RNA sequence: CGCUACUACCGAUUGGAUGGUUUAGUGAGGCCCUCGGAUCGGCCCCGCCGGGGUGCCCUGGCGGAGCGCUGA
RNA sequence: UGGUGACUCUAGAUAACCUCGGGCCGAUCGCACGCCGGCGGCGACGACCCAUUCGAACGUCUGCCCUAUCAACUUUCGAUGGUAGUCGCCGUGCCUACCAUGGUGACCACGGGUGACGGGGAAUCAGGGUUCGAUUCCGGAGAGGGAGCCUGAGAAACGGCUACCACAUCCAAGGAAGGCAGCAGGCGCGCAAAUU
RNA sequence: AAACUGCGAAUGGCUCAUUAAAUCAGUUAUGGUUCCUUUGGUCGCUCGUACUUGGAUAACUGUGGUAAUUCU
């Protein structure tokens, strides 16, 4: 079927190569897993050696890491906004490695508000319904309050991430291969990489 | 050829088996095991061709199925079991013990050992790796992995294994001045003191070895097996004490034996 | 020298560049740490690779490649591809019927790192074997020595 | 068109030879695993479902 | 120049026969994907219920029906 | 912690994840029987992972016959390289998207031919050579010709399957079944080769 | 006996059509992969009816269909 052999190719001198054997099983290839965004659908592939490849066809949840805070959470994949290889991949919303994706920011905001006791991504209406007023102010002993005040001194987020948190969606890069492991994991974009991809996305539209 | 090969042509068998040409087309084809195919002695070859305890392969099978043969203290009923260097073969029914030691001409000699010496063996260490919550592990040339080895034990060293328990009792470090046997190449079977080891990074390391008669020879590092600490071996050596006679002195010795005979 | 010229973001994968920094330690930029490795076999790491900013995943000093096997030498003949050059190896092949040699050559496409600048047509390059980097490239330039009459 | 009729309760089976198309028109155009009232087969088949 | 034979060439014939490469179109069959859902179950519901506690439900074993809920 | 010439190695710490087409964490068999009310000796099967053996698969370097009445070839449908990915057991234009215009050649490229499977080897030979190598060992390829697959650790397997092409068997004409370049043996071809 | 399960059937044997840096040979590499089996290690390391769980199916017994198959 699909082949990955090097002998059907021309020689470096440009001459044709005449095949000396027919297609072998160990040179096979398989159709691409154009993973989409949707309710989870994963198929398994029996591969060489009897092992197993997980072929993700639809995914809607990933495991993404906030590196600057070392906060890894399972979030919901929302949309595909950039692909460095092809534009049709963005047009068809295909999850591949190194694709830029919008992920839900709720778990990260929850962790931030529970770890720093400072609001994140909030509007100025200051609703602060109960069980959030408690998580943000609470009452603590002197030692606990002192520890939180010590934390607050080095809790400052970059403005770009703050804007994204206001919108409720963060930009992330997929570092996994959904068509091989059945998982869409990655890291939240920040720093100069975030600026680069923001400029690229704006210039694309 | 799809899949692994299961036969061995007689003329394609390793030459140190000393197999003839007219007995058959095939050779015993050693089973997969602790020793490589080219560097092993199958049980059938030893039990039939060497010791003459059996006349045919079926007799070797009949011998082994009564559970008389033990290789390193464990009963082995596979007639093509690969027994290799420093292995101990015990037959309790007749009460003898052999150690597979290379002869001077690169062949496994029939070397009988005392039952006291059949309780241990020497193993070259092939690699050391840490795994599974920082537990060190040793791998020997006999494909046995030993966890919690002495931290001094490094690669290319020799460890004395108690066959009954499988634990290390002592070791010899690979260093100049230690006695060694050559387990491969042109000098296979030769015994001598290590003189110098020259390192070639990214390539093979060459070890120089001097005999007890003053002769010197080189080998690759992978062909060196530390036998003893200093000049004294930790095992018993075969009748030829590891020194190689030239064809001239071999002929002279044979002629002297002929003259003294009768 | 801008190093972002592709659709994707170029970055050394081992280095983490988003470590949190307090404003008290914001003296310009943090001077992004550089990943580099010492390839063995007595080859020195060029100072350019250590103090550079180029991104080259095929670089023997800052990329993911292992030097192993054969180490060869050649003369640079062409430098018209991106980050890879064509060198020439000349030798004499013996013919036993006549007891005489004949001059032969073969070209080799070898990857050249951005750490070797001012490479001219004619200098000697010591290259080392690595894993396949492209269809025809299996070697990486490890050392550059100038021609006999350079300025 | 022979009929191979089995009664699981007793384990007994019988091969009947029905050559009348009027009787067999009950089973026509019916798919497998469909329960049909076997009445046209005979008077003794009254109340039987196959 | 004349007599006989052979070989070879050019070959008008717009030669054929066989084979091998391709342009364009058609395209069996497998494989993958998106559907499809003939049938077979399980839970549930009852007529049916064996007994425990006690008519009293926690489990047997049936029949009927539910595009009920799910699985293959 | 340990290692290598060289790891982005090994081990460690942390935050999470962990596929319904699921990963391990024993619902298995036999023989002796025992001791102190529960504990048990030999084995056999099974099992994730690591190592080992048997390999296999891609690569590195050098090496092949004739032919110029084959001198330029490859690149629009990958040719050479770069970036990101897809697929694959993995490294790779292996394939895709976007880039760059490269890559080989009188040191014979490219194309054509071979009564070309390649070696270990064989005949002849003072010395140098010439010719042969289908043929029992090693490696490769194929199972009438192509192609596509299932199962499996391992086939693109043909004494497995599915098609098309060429042949061809039985048939109640609706259908069914094929593959001796295995051992014998028959036909045909031939100057040319053995017993069902 | 049969049948289910497991293993093998990818070795061996044959032939030389294809194949011209291809195959192959010597030399190296996998720090770039897979590996049934044999051998050794690991297998209370995990803080969450068991003195043993469920549904089938073959062999077998009986009704068959087709001119015909290692069909069913
Ligand atoms: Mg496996
Ligand atoms: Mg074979
Ligand atoms: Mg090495
Ligand atoms: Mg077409
Ligand atoms: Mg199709
Ligand atoms: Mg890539
Ligand atoms: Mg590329
Ligand atoms: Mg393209
Ligand atoms: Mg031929
Ligand atoms: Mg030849
Ligand atoms: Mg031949
Ligand atoms: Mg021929
Ligand atoms: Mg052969
Ligand atoms: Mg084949
Ligand atoms: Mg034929
Ligand atoms: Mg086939
Ligand atoms: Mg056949
Ligand atoms: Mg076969
Ligand atoms: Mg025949
Ligand atoms: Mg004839
Ligand atoms: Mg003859
Ligand atoms: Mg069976
Ligand atoms: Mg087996
Ligand atoms: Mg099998
Ligand atoms: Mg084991």
């Amino acid at each position: 079927g699909i082949s990955r052999d090097n002998w059907h190719k021309r020689r470096k001198t440009g001459g044709k190569r005449k095949p000396y054997h027919k297609k072998r099983k160990y040179e096979l290839g398989r159709p691409a897993a154009n993973t989409k965004i949707g309710p989870r659908r994963i198929h398994t592939v029996r591969v060489r050696g009897g092992n197993k490849k997980y072929r993700a066809l639809r995914l809607d949840v990933g495991n993404f890491s906030w590196g600057s805070e070392c906060c890894t959470r399972k979030t919901r994949i929302i949309d595909v906004v950039y692909n460095a290889s092809n534009n049709e991949l963005v047009r068809t919303k295909t999850l591949v490695k190194n694709c830029i994706v919008l992920i839900d920011s709720t778990p990260y905001r929850q962790w931030y508000e529970s770890h720093y006791a400072l609001p994140l991504g909030r509007k100025k209406g200051a609703k602060l319904t109960p069980e959030e007023e408690e998580i943000l102010n609470k009452k603590r002993s002197k030692k606990i309050q002192k520890k939180y005040d010590e934390r607050k001194k080095n809790a400052k987020i970059s403005s770009l991430l703050e804007e994204q948190f206001q919108q409720g969606k963060l930009l992330a890069c997929i570092a996994s291969r959904p068509g091989q492991c059945g998982r869409a994991d990655g890291y939240v974009l920040e720093g100069k990489e975030l600026e680069f991809y923001l400029r690229k996305i704006k210039a694309r539209k | 050829a799809r899949g692994p090969k299961k036969h061995l042509k007689r003329v394609a068998a390793p030459k140190h088996w000393m197999l003839d040409k007219l007995t058959g087309v095939f050779a015993p084809r050693p089973s997969t095991g602790p020793h490589k195919l080219r560097e092993c002695l199958p049980l059938i070859i030893f039990l039939r061709n060497r010791l003459k305890y059996a006349l045919t392969g079926d007799e070797v099978k009949k011998i082994c199925m009564q559970r008389f043969i033990k290789i390193d203290g464990k009963v082995r009923t596979d007639i093509t079991y690969p027994a290799g260097f420093m292995d101990v073969i015990s037959i309790d029914k007749t009460g003898e013990n052999f150690r597979l030691i290379y002869d001077t001409k690169g062949r496994f000699a029939v070397h009988r050992i005392t039952p006291e010496e059949a309780k241990y063996k020497l193993c070259k260490v092939r690699k050391i790796f840490v795994g599974t919550k920082g537990i060190p592990h040793l791998v020997t040339h006999d494909a046995r992995t030993i966890r919690y080895p002495d931290p001094l034990i490094k690669v290319n060293d020799t460890i004395q294994i108690d066959l009954e328990t499988g634990k290390i009792t002592d070791f010899i470090k690979f260093d100049t001045g230690n006695l060694c046997m050559v387990t491969g190449g042109a000098n296979l079977g030769r015994i001598g003191v290590i003189t110098n080891r020259e390192r070639h990074p990214g390539s093979f390391d060459v070890v120089h070895v001097k005999d007890a008669n003053g002769n010197s020879f080189a080998t690759r590092l992978s062909n060196i097996f530390v036998i003893g600490k200093g000049n004294k071996p930790w095992i018993s050596l075969p009748r030829g004490k590891g020194i190689r006679l030239t064809i001239a002195e071999e002929r002279d010795k044979r002629l002297a034996a002929k003259q003294s005979s009768g | 020298a801008d190093i972002q010229t592709e659709r994707a973001y170029q970055k050394q994968p081992t280095i983490f560049q988003n470590k949190k920094r307090v404003l008290l330690g914001e003296t310009g930029k943090e001077k992004l740490p550089r990943y580099y490795k010492n390839i063995g076999l007595g080859f020195k790491t060029p100072k350019e690779a250590i103090e550079g900013t180029y991104i080259d995943k095929k670089c023997p000093f800052t990329g993911n490649v292992s030097i192993r096997g054969r180490i060869l030498s050649g003369v640079v003949t062409k430098m018209k591809m991106q980050r890879t050059i064509v060198i020439r190896r000349d030798y004499l092949h013996y013919i036993r019927k006549y007891n005489r040699f004949e001059k032969r050559h073969k070209n080799m496409s070898v990857h050249l790192s951005p750490c070797f600048r001012d490479v001219q047509i004619g200098d000697i390059v010591t290259v080392g074997e690595c894993r396949p980097l492209s269809k025809t490239v299996r070697f990486n330039v490890l050392k550059v020595t100038k021609a006999a009459g350079t300025k | 068109m022979k009929l191979n009729i089995s009664f699981p309760a007793t384990g007994c089976q019988k091969l009947i030879e029905v050559d009348d198309e009027r009787k067999l028109r009950t089973f026509y155009e019916k798919r497998m695993a469909t329960e049909v009232a076997a009445d046209a087969l005979g008077e003794e088949w009254k109340g039987y479902v196959v």
